């Protein structure tokens, strides 16, 4: 059923419409009626500066797919970017990471970090804004997260004015017993 | 000689803590109400 | 509710790990609300 075994590291410059992908494939397989293809492929989009890593081993149900997306929104008047990371077991994103950078060198400076986990109800939010102005700089802080019936919020705002100087800070960390109980399973499949 | 003295503004402070079975509030205000008219009213109030 | 838990325990046939009965308040809130504010208005006192 097999004529030979070959292990090969084949590089290929693949086309994605506009983009060109420096694709390197690492495959270990049997050759013949029986195929033992265990492939570890890794692809980079040099036109979208995006890296993708792929592995397939059906014997152990491995179809993992990892993508690191970097999208350039940067210009002379605005340094901006958008970062995306898809943690896909069986090509299903069970952990996702996103970032949005929009910094106007003139006044606006936006930073936003997001963490989301669908199956575990784990979400974290880290968002920052800094509106510059020669007269004054305005600061805003936003950091919050939610997981298993727990709410975490941190709100700190400061602002200067000639008439007055104003500062505040509110700390929020609340937990609901029933909501946490429902969110966190206190039951197991075979335990009953 | 003529000198210009910036006012001693009114200072406002309050920290209010809220926890199960115990809610606590603090509030004090300081600073001259009118620097050029010499009016002070600084007051506090601590409540548990 | 522990009485019902015991009744279930009579057959040694529970359904959950531990006792999901909660004595503590359903809502557990811990917060801090602090602020600093000061009126540094540009007005000034002129002195000789």
């Amino acid at each position: 059923e097999i004529e030979q075994y070959s292990v090969s590291a084949t590089y290929e410059l693949q086309r994605e419409d506009r983009a060109l992908v420096d694709t390197l494939k690492f495959v270990t397989q049997a050759e013949g009626a029986k195929q033992t293809e265990a492939t570890m492929t890794f692809k980079y989009n040099r036109q979208s500066m995006t890296l993708s890593s792929e592995v397939q081993i059906p014997d152990f149900d491995v179809d993992l797919g990892t993508i690191l997306r970097v999208n350039d929104e940067s210009t002379e008047g605005k340094t901006s970017y958008r970062l995306t990371l898809d943690i896909q077991n069986k090509k299903i994103t069970e952990v996702a990471l996103m970032g949005h950078l929009s910094c106007d060198t003139k006044e606006e400076r936006k930073i936003k970090g997001v963490i989301s986990i669908p199956r575990l109800q784990a979400e974290a939010r880290s968002e920052i804004l800094a509106h510059w102005s020669p007269a004054k700089l305005l600061l805003q802080m936003d950091s919050s997260a939610t997981a298993y019936g727990s709410t975490v919020s941190k709100r700190v705002a400061w602002h200067y004015d000639e008439e007055k100087i104003e500062f505040e800070w509110n700390t929020g960390t609340n937990v609901d017993t029933k909501k946490m109980t429902s969110n966190f399973p206190v039951d197991l499949s075979d335990y009953p | 000689y003529q000198l210009q003295v910036p006012l001693l503004g009114v200072l406002d402070l309050s920290t209010n803590v809220y926890s199960n079975l115990y809610n606590w509030s603090a509030s004090y205000s300081g600073g001259n109400t009118s620097t050029d008219h010499f009016s002070l009213r600084a007051r506090y109030h601590m409540k548990a | 509710t522990l009485q019902d838990h015991l009744n279930s325990l009579k057959e040694f046939n529970l359904q959950n790990m531990g006792l999901p009965d909660f004595h503590i308040p359903e809502n557990l809130f811990l917060k801090s609300d602090g602020r600093v504010k000061y009126t540094l208005n540009k007005n000034s006192l002129k002195i000789e």
